[PDB]
């Protein structure tokens, strides 16, 4: 069962700044009173975090890419979102991944779901309705676990695809903040690894209606993509990450990273190099003069006999064997031993037609 | 399975002997990459994983890390990185059939190659060729799964091999598969070796006040040695600190003049070895 | 030597059934794919059909209602069991084996080995 | 399919001798090596003697003196000659296979194929 | 040191090899110095039964 939802209001999705948000453990190693660089799919500081709404008529599940990984926010309450869909085409073609938090349990299941347009959860004014997907039939893993989940709750999302493992980092905050991020810091605790091994590219956020036509509960999320850097994450007495130097972010924190210290002393320091991109490639090559007589052998106006065949000997010459390929004069054009349009790309020794 | 939809089984939560595998004469193959075989009943595993396949004779060759082939590149990739065993043994008497057991399949054309641990079972007609299939069949349009013939009177080589390939994570996070080792009485504040979920090392266990998360197992200091370490069966904190170093110099006069010699500790109380603190 | 043989066509009724065989020699079917291909003699080679050496068959979608591709290994011979042959089903049909190894160049119709190729012609008599 | 199956038990006189066979289908005996254990009706199972593949035969030490094993590797069958049964050799007799290559479970008896044995029993008629 | 092997167990006749021939029958030192030396003998070693 699918259901189009034509009560939407159009509107661009907005956008607002991540602070120092998206930080998470890079490992399960206890740290105390130390400072730690790690190369890692970190969010950036301070960048262009997109916002999506649900408020009434505002109910935004559209399309957005993955990349190479998302920083999920949410700033929740009444239990709006309930969870996410991951795959490449999101049909019954590829494979995809389902993660749901309904009314009793949590479910991931991978399987080739063939997905509605507007797939969603809905609450009767107890929860009753439930389209996500019309076909489940090849299903390869399943994992049911426990419950992960003005706005009063702040939930931290990072989730990572790499070498077949589906890393979800989750941190849990109590807010009372009404409309945006934020600002502070809170580092994400590692939530679960999972075998799935599929292919990511797309993600949608699965919302829940509230039936009394539908209204939607007031509820505000934020995508935010990974990028591969460096942070400098500051570890106390109590092996807490309670502070974080964004590497590549401007020079004073560039030099916090050289440094290695959250503190810098007066002075001048050397921290990087300026380099200047390549922009175009320039090949020059000399002129194409001297070139083979193809015109004298296949223009010929007498051919010999099978018995008494003519052999040419072509060299000291440069050879255009575009011009025969893609000639439609020959029926027949059999190479053996050698691709036809790599001949351009080859210099050959004895040749004979 | 077949390869290309190959089964992939969570080992978790249970006491592995791997020395009935490996003493084992049934498997012809047997690659460890990054552990020993014989180092397995030792070492405790987390994300233990097994994955199981049926590929041809001679293809059990790419069965490894940086191997190149229609099985390593469209079937079944390897990460360089890999650590486990790749276990494979002749499957001829039960995956031939007389006229050709057709039931397992490998993925002959694909558009580009796998990444590590990834699997795919889409069956979309490949094109081969400048026209375009459309999903439909035709010249240079092929379905990319084929099936091995597998009959009893082909040569080694071409007949069946059973391939499981295991794959652990080594000492990072928290483990649920361990070796049959027996575990002895936790013994502090003394200079003892210790062995904690196969991390071996010297040192004197003492109560920490440090506070794990429950996803952290082990602490490190600035080089890198465990300085704290969660015990497996209580979940109590230890700080291990190493057993007592100190440097010894032998003051003497010259060998000439006389044999006797007075010994310095040096940084160490005398109550831990003519004493003079 | 690898070699193809068609034999069955000839002259056939309009809404009849006609049977036409590929009994192949120096190869068998058991590791290679199998294809039919007719030639109109105002059109160029038309793709038929193909069967896999699993069994798996497929056929060109505007051809699917009145063809039928079956094997005989015993015999290693390709079987094409056409019904209502109409006008435009007069055609000269090759059987040829599909080249899914390695190719030398670029191939139009990526065949290794090709067939002689047996004439049908459908009219009154 | 690896299936064992026995013959040749029923009633027989004491002190007379009675032949048992293990007539083995989907394995043979030239690398495998082969057992033979006896069942009373209220013990357990106890090994009786055991057949290598060189020809080489062990037996129960309390019963060395009234068992035969013996092989037939032109058939592929096992043989039991059995002399002098008493009371006490009544039993219902299964010929196994030695799991000698690998331990999959922990098994007690190291045997990973069984016969369905046959049953012996020694009395006045 | 002459002996006969099976054909696949050549592989285990080098330093640093594990099996039933290396571990339980001839183990060669890590260090070894020396040839290893091997040849079908299938005219000579095997009989029809
Ligand atoms: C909800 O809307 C979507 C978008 O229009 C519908 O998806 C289309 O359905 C038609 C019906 O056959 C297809 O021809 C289109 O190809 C579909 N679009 C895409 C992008 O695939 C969807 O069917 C609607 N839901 C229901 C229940 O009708
Ligand atoms: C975020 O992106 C939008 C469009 O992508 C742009 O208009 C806006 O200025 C950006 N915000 C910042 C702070 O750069
Ligand atoms: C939640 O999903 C699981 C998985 O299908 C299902 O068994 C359960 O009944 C669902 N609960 C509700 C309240 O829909
Ligand atoms: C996927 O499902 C389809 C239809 O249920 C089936 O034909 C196909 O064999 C399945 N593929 C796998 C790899 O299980
Ligand atoms: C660390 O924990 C102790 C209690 O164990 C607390 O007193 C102290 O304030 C904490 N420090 C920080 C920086 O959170
Ligand atoms: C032969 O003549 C044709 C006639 O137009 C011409 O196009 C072609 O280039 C000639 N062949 C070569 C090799 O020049
Ligand atoms: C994953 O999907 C994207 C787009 O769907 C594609 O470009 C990419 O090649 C795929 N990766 C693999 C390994 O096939
Ligand atoms: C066994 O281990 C579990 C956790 O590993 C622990 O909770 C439990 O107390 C242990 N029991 C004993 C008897 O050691
Ligand atoms: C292994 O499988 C065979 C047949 O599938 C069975 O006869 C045998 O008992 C099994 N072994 C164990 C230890 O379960």
């Amino acid at each position: 069962q699918c259901v189009n939802l034509t009560t939407r209001t159009q509107l661009p999705p907005a956008y607002t700044n991540s602070f120092t948000r998206g930080v998470y453990y890079p490992d399960k190693v206890f740290r105390s009173s130390v400072l730690h660089s790690t190369q890692d799919l970190f969010l950036p500081f301070f960048s262009n975090v997109t916002w999506f709404h649900a408020i009434h008529k505002r109910f935004d599940n559209p399309v957005l890419p993955f990349n190479d990984g998302v920083y999920f926010a949410s700033t929740e309450k009444s239990n709006i979102i309930r969870g996410w869909i991951f795959g490449t085409t999101l049909d019954s073609k590829t494979q995809s991944l389902l993660i749901v938090n309904n009314a009793t349990n949590v479910v991931i299941k991978v399987c080739e779901f063939q997905f509605c347009n507007d797939p969603f959860l809905g609450v009767y004014y107890m929860e009753s309705e439930f389209r996500v997907y019309s076909s489940a039939n090849n299903c390869t893993f399943e994992y049911v676990s426990q419950p992960f989940l003005n706005f009063k709750n702040l939930r931290e999302f990072v989730f990572k695809n790499i070498d077949g493992y589906f890393k979800i980092y989750s941190k849990h905050t109590p807010i009372n903040l009404v409309r945006d991020l934020p600002q502070g810091f809170s580092a994400l605790e590692p939530l679960v690894d999972l075998p799935i091994g599929i292919n990511i590219t797309r993600f949608q956020t699965l919302l829940a209606l509230h039936r009394s036509g539908w209204t939607a509960g007031a509820a505000a999320y934020y995508v935010g993509y990974l990028q591969p850097r460096t942070f400098l994450l500051k570890y106390n007495e109590n092996g807490t990450i309670t502070d974080a130097v964004d590497c590549a972010l401007d020079p004073l924190s560039e030099t916090k990273c050289t440094l290695k210290s959250f503190t810098v002393e007066k002075g001048i320091y050397q921290t990087s190099n300026f380099r200047v991109q390549p922009t175009e490639s320039i090949v020059r090559f000399p002129n194409i003069t001297n070139l083979c007589p193809f015109g004298e052998v296949f223009n010929a106006t007498r051919f010999a006999s099978v018995y008494a065949w003519n052999r040419k000997r072509i060299s000291n010459c440069v050879a255009d064997y575009s011009v025969l390929y893609n000639s439609a004069s020959f029926s027949t054009f059999k190479c053996y031993g050698v691709s036809p349009t790599k001949l351009n790309d080859l210099c050959f020794t004895n040749v004979y037609a | 399975a077949s390869v290309y939809a190959w089964n992939r089984k969570r080992i978790s939560n249970c006491v592995a002997d791997y020395s009935v595998l490996y003493n084992s004469a049934s498997f012809s193959t047997f690659k460890c990459y990054g552990v020993s075989p014989t180092k397995l009943n030792d070492l405790c595993f987390t994300n233990v994983y097994a994955d199981s396949f049926v590929i041809r004779g001679d293809e059990v060759r790419q069965i490894a890390p940086g191997q190149t082939g229609k099985i390593a590149d469209y079937n079944y990739k390897l990460p360089d990185d890999f650590t486990g065993c790749v276990i494979a043994w002749n499957s001829n008497n039960l995956d031939s059939k007389v006229g050709g057991n057709y039931n397992y399949l490998y993925r002959l054309f694909r558009k580009s190659n796998l990444k590590p641990f990834e699997r795919d079972i889409s069956t979309e007609i490949y094109q081969a060729g400048s026209t375009p299939c459309n999903g439909v069949e035709g010249f240079n349009c092929y379905f990319p799964l084929q099936s091995y013939g597998f009959q009893p009177t082909y040569g080694v080589g071409y007949q069946p091999y059973r391939v499981v390939v295991l794959s652990f994570e080594l000492l990072h996070a928290p483990a649920t598969v361990c070796g049959p080792k027996k575990s002895t009485n936790l013994v502090k504040n003394k200079c003892v070796n210790f062995n904690f979920n196969g991390l071996t090392g010297t040192g004197v266990l003492t109560e920490s006040n440090k506070k794990f998360l429950p996803f952290q197992q082990f602490g490190r200091d600035i080089a890198d040695t465990t300085d704290a370490v969660r015990d497996p069966q209580t979940l109590e904190i230890l700080d291990i600190t190493p057993c007592s170093f100190g440097g010894v110099s032998v003051i003497t006069p010259g060998t000439n003049t006389s044999n006797q010699v007075a010994v310095l500790y040096q940084d160490v109380n005398c109550t831990e070895v003519n004493v003079f603190q | 030597e690898v070699q193809l043989v068609e034999s069955g066509g000839g002259l056939v009724q309009p809404g009849g059934s006609l049977r036409l065989s590929c009994a192949a020699s120096g190869f068998t079917f058991d590791d290679y794919a199998m294809s039919w291909v007719r030639q109109a003699p105002g059109k160029g080679l038309e793709w038929i059909g193909r069967m896999y050496n699993n069994g798996r068959t497929s056929y060109n979608p505007s051809l699917k209602s009145l063809v039928t591709i079956s094997r005989d290994n015993s015999k290693n011979t390709l079987y094409l069991q056409m019904n209502s042959l109409r006008a435009e089903d007069t055609a000269t049909y090759y059987c040829a084996r599909d080249n899914l190894g390695y190719r030398p160049s670029e191939n139009l119709y990526g065949m290794d080995v090709w067939g002689q190729g047996t004439t049908v012609t459908v009219s009154s008599s």
